[PDB]
RNA sequence: AGUAUCCAAUCUAGUAUUGGUAAUUUGAGUGAAGUUGACACAAGGUACUGGUAGGGGAACCUGUUGGUGGAAUA
RNA sequence: AGAAUUAACAAAUGAGUAAAUUCUAGGAGAAGCUCUGGCUAAUACAUGUGCCAGCAGCCGCGGUAAUACAUGAGGAGCAAGCGUUACCCACAUUGACUGGGUGUAUUAAAUACAUAGGUGAUUACAAAUACUACUUUAAAAGUCAAUUAAAAACCUAAUAUAGUAGUUUUUUUGUAAAUGAUAAUUAAAUAUAAGGAUAGGAGAUUUAUAGAACAACGAUUAAAUGUAGUUACACUAUAGAGCUUGCCAUAAACUAAGGUGCUUUCCUAUAUUUAAUUAUAGCUGAUGUAUGAAAGUACGGGGAUCGAUAAGGAUUAGUUUCCCUAGUAGUCCGUACUGUAAAAGAUGAAUACUUCAUGAAUUAAAUAUUCAGGGAUAGCUAACGCAAAGUAUUCUACUCGGGGAGUAUA
RNA sequence: UGUUUACAGCUUAAAGAUUAUUUUGUACAAUAUUAGGUAAUUAUUUCUAAAACUGUUUAAUAAUAUUAUUUUUAGUAAAAUAAGCCUAGAUGUUUAGUUGAAUUUAGAGAUUGUUCAACCACAUACGGGUAUGAAAACUACCCUAUCUUUUUGACAGCAGUGA
RNA sequence: GGCAAAAUAACCCUGUAACUUUGGGAGAAAGGGGGCUUUUAAGCAACUGAAAAGAGAGAGUAGCGACUGUUUAAUAAAAACAU
């Protein structure tokens, strides 16, 4: 197995190529591709086809730089990350809460206000 | 095979003790007496060793007199005994502290026998041939 | 089976894949029901059977039927859709919807009776030849291999071979032994 | 020059892992003309034996399933 | 053996040295070592010794008659070596590409699906490759069959890789307005002691109730222990329970194995045949997934039969045990673990072809063959034996003497 | 402010030879009584820093009005996004210098990797670090540490001695 | 007889063994931190900083009893009693 530089993100699978050496640009892709020797049909005529949260996120976001800065330091990656992508959904879902409450709140003042 | 780290560790070795060697050193602690197996019936000498690298052992006197006693340094040749167990080795003669058998005149390579001033009659030509 | 496992070897803790999008069964039971309600019998259509009293239509109608007849309507109502010639009966289209069918039978059968290995030896099979014919459809018809996928709520996951020992595969490449 | 950061040796502690040594204990092979008994090869005098469970001066005995590497019965 | 001279590595300078030349004497002036029973060429010679002393690479010698020990003679072989030890290679098909074996010779793991990988149908066509000849690279040293019969030397071949020419007598890869073994699907037909579930029947055994006022029954080579004396055993009737599923039964029944058999229905699975359809998608197969008799374990239920342990009876025996009475766990079902065996056809999976007799079965004017071991033989095999364990091809695995040992340790 | 075609020696630039360093593929021991390992880790983009600056025209690029754009190395003691990479015996343990090739062999192969030669490594220490130079640490130099005799020194340089 | 005394002392963070009835052991052990500045400084700090006061010493290994608990008011609170 090797990884293979594409510049115009323009194969895909069952794309049979030719590929060459070049000197190392990054880690682990010693190779590009070269040509085409057999196509593979792609998936472009069904992909044509296929808010306020913003204010959720960005919130969420700095609770938790707060928190964790003075907790825990910078001294894994791992743990920069398998914290961020496992502490949206924990928040996420308790953000979205935050946000169901405006449909309670602002009907309970006209439910109040009209009788 | 464990002893062995060389050529085919499929073979067991023929000398275990002794190892890799060709031959090794060591020091009497007693002698001793054993019986054959039932078909034969002697008692065959026996002379126990301790080896430089610390391993009891038991060996050998193929000569009919010999001087062995208690601390006595010996030299090993790998070969054995056949009818006694335990006895796979036997000692060489000739060497630090065993003696040439005597009143012998024959066979006089393995134990140890120079050769008599009577029978040579010529030096070598290294000093008056 | 067939694992979510890049390398040669096939793990333990590697994952088996998808059967389908998530709430396939369900979509597919629901398209069953309105079926079973307003269908005959595979051999019959409705305008043969306007002449004839209802005694005669409820006897051929489907509700009352066995499931080894609803699944032969439903068999031959793909076979009009997914052939390539007339009278085709074994092409790769349609050998994967036999399976499916048979899916969704079998768990029915093995969700009740747990005690039968024997079937559940024979899931096992199913998915790895339905898992066959599924890959050797995209490699032909690809532009089928989608319109079917749809319709019996499957997931497009290519293969991690990728084709390679299929298609195409010829002079592979020269290197030198020493030492 | 020098402040402050980074870093090595040595030392301390415990943990992890692998080896060396020991009071004491235990197993195996081997040798010989030993004692007790007679398990085994014949249907070995109650057919042997595998897997298993229990029992038990020893070799062994019994149940439960299997096999023939057992004879015998016309 | 002794003595002398020169060349050349510097046509100015040599440390040291000719596998060169000549001269004189004299006439091999250099021999040991192993062995003497067989393998192994050499003595039935002599003496003493007496399973002692001792030899011994392997087999094995020695017990008063020693070609095997020790003494002596004679005799054989190798030879500036001879012999011993230790390790490695060959001889060895003793580690199997060349080149094995795997039914019984301490060798196919219980079994099937399946991944990586390996492997593989027809014709036509292209392209490339193999084979032949030439050529590229692969340090020298070293090896190497150097050649005009020549020593002090400089084989250019092999193998591998790229590349050219010849395309004829090989193969691979792949594509076709393609054909179409195999595997699969559909429709029809037929078969299944294959698996699970629902419903229902049947059988004996056992308990209970009732009836009847008999006194013994049951076990055993025989006997006792034991049950009852107011019917217990036994017979008849009625009901209930757990377990099991008669004849059909057979080699020619099924399935991956374990293993499986009353009837009905649904689901699941396998197989055979024709027609149509798709057109190599197939065959194999570490890791891995899943199954896996019986005994046994936990919980719960059920609890008739058989029946470990322990008890008793006896006998023969001096013990234990095989026999007998009674009978606990268990034996059965559900949930889950456990994951072993002589797990067997002691024979890995698949394809093609192959003998005679005897015999089982469809049933054919749509369609023609399938099967068996209870016989023998070709051929193979150490032999017994097998119609595959035979002939041919494809993939995987195991196997480096035995004990220790299917044990220790982790 | 003698002559640099009188001889020697030195400086600077170019062309080329050679050398040093940097890059890849395959080959490359046993073991599962080791199976998860990696965490600036895997990929892109960006930022910073060093590489001589500015303009003119042309080409080319995407739209097209014609303006704008055009390169390489390093750093996570720079940051962001997306989540990947190795596991087709990664990692871990053990053993070991690799090779040409030597012994053997009809041939294939097996066992070894001594002499000489190539490459790599070490130079009391599996140690830390610098200056010069086209290229270094081998008898260089500084520090720590071990051992030893003189504040030196480490004979795996030749010869030699002990063990 | 280290009895008494001394020492440890709350909160936040990192980290945490054998054994185990898988609950626990465990607050295990071990180690670190608390200010001012202006800039985020590869900055400062001139005995002593949760500034004074206040709050666990920890580990290793045997014997009896399972545990919480109860008891001889006025010399015995434990291996005894209960459960
Ligand atoms: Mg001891
Ligand atoms: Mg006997
Ligand atoms: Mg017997
Ligand atoms: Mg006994
Ligand atoms: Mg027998
Ligand atoms: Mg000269
Ligand atoms: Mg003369
Ligand atoms: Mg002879
Ligand atoms: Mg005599
Ligand atoms: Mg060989
Ligand atoms: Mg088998
Ligand atoms: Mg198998
Ligand atoms: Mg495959
Ligand atoms: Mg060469
Ligand atoms: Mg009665
Ligand atoms: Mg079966
Ligand atoms: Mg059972
Ligand atoms: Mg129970
Ligand atoms: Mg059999
Ligand atoms: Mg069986
Ligand atoms: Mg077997
Ligand atoms: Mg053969
Ligand atoms: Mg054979
Ligand atoms: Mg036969
Ligand atoms: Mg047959
Ligand atoms: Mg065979
Ligand atoms: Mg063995
Ligand atoms: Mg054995
Ligand atoms: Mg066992
Ligand atoms: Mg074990
Ligand atoms: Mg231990
Ligand atoms: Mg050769
Ligand atoms: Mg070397
Ligand atoms: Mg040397
Ligand atoms: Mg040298
Ligand atoms: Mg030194
Ligand atoms: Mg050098
Ligand atoms: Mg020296
Ligand atoms: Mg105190
Ligand atoms: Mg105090
Ligand atoms: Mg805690
Ligand atoms: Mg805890
Ligand atoms: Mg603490
Ligand atoms: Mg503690
Ligand atoms: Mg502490
Ligand atoms: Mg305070
Ligand atoms: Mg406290
Ligand atoms: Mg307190
Ligand atoms: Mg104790
Ligand atoms: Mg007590
Ligand atoms: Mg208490
Ligand atoms: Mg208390
Ligand atoms: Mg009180
Ligand atoms: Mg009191
Ligand atoms: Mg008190
Ligand atoms: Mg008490």
């Amino acid at each position: 197995k090797y990884q293979v530089h594409d510049s115009e993100n323009f194969c895909v699978t069952g794309d049979k190529v030719v590929i060459k050496s070049m000197l190392p640009i990054s880690t682990m892709k010693h190779y590009y591709v070269r040509n085409i020797v057999k196509p593979f049909p792609r998936d472009t005529y069904y992909k044509e086809g296929q808010e306020q949260l913003k204010k959720e996120y960005q919130r969420l976001y700095q609770e938790f730089y707060e928190r964790e800065q003075q907790r825990t330091e910078i001294k894994n990656k791992k743990d920069e990350v398998t914290l961020k992508s496992a502490l949206k959904a924990k928040a996420l879902t308790r953000a979205m809460a935050n946000l169901r409450k405006v449909e309670s709140t602002q009907k309970k003042k006209d439910k109040v206000v009209a009788a | 095979c464990i002893n062995k780290k060389k050529g085919n560790l499929h073979r067991k070795l023929r000398a275990r003790i002794l190892g890799i060697n060709p031959q090794k050193k060591g020091v009497v602690m007693k002698a001793r007496i054993v019986t054959p197996r039932k078909p034969n019936s002697a008692r065959r000498p026996v002379a126990k060793v301790i080896l430089v690298n610390k391993k009891r052992l038991t060996a050998h006197i193929p000569g009919i007199g010999h001087n062995i006693r208690r601390h006595s340094s010996v030299l090993v040749r790998g070969g054995g005994c056949r009818d006694l167990p335990g006895v796979r080795y036997t000692c060489v003669r000739g060497v630090y502290d065993f003696s040439k058998v005597l009143n012998r005149f024959n066979r006089r390579s393995r134990y140890g026998i120079p050769k008599p001033d009577e029978e040579k009659k010529k030096l070598r030509r290294k000093f008056r041939v | 089976l067939m694992t979510m496992s890049k390398s040669g070897r096939q793990f333990a803790r590697d994952k088996p894949l998808e059967e389908f999008i998530p709430k396939g069964l369900e979509k597919l039971k629901q398209k069953e029901q309105v079926t079973i309600n307003t269908n005959y019998k595979a051999g019959f259509t409705s305008e043969e059977l306007e002449p004839y009293n209802e005694m005669v239509k409820r006897a051929l109608k489907l509700n009352n039927a066995s499931p080894f007849e609803i699944t032969q309507f439903k068999v031959q109502q793909a076979i009009q859709k997914f052939k390539v010639s007339p009278r085709d009966t074994g092409s790769a289209a349609i050998q994967v919807a036999v399976r499916t069918e048979k899916l969704i039978k079998m768990i029915k059968h093995c969700q009740e009776n747990r005690q039968d290995k024997y079937a559940g030896r024979a899931l096992v099979r199913l998915l790895e030849q339905r898992r066959k014919w599924l890959d050797y459809l995209r490699f032909t018809d690809y532009h089928r291999y989608k319109w079917i996928c749809e319709e019996f709520c499957i997931p497009d996951q290519p293969p991690l071979n990728g084709h390679h020992k299929a298609n195409f595969r010829g002079e592979p490449n020269r290197q030198v032994k020493t030492i």
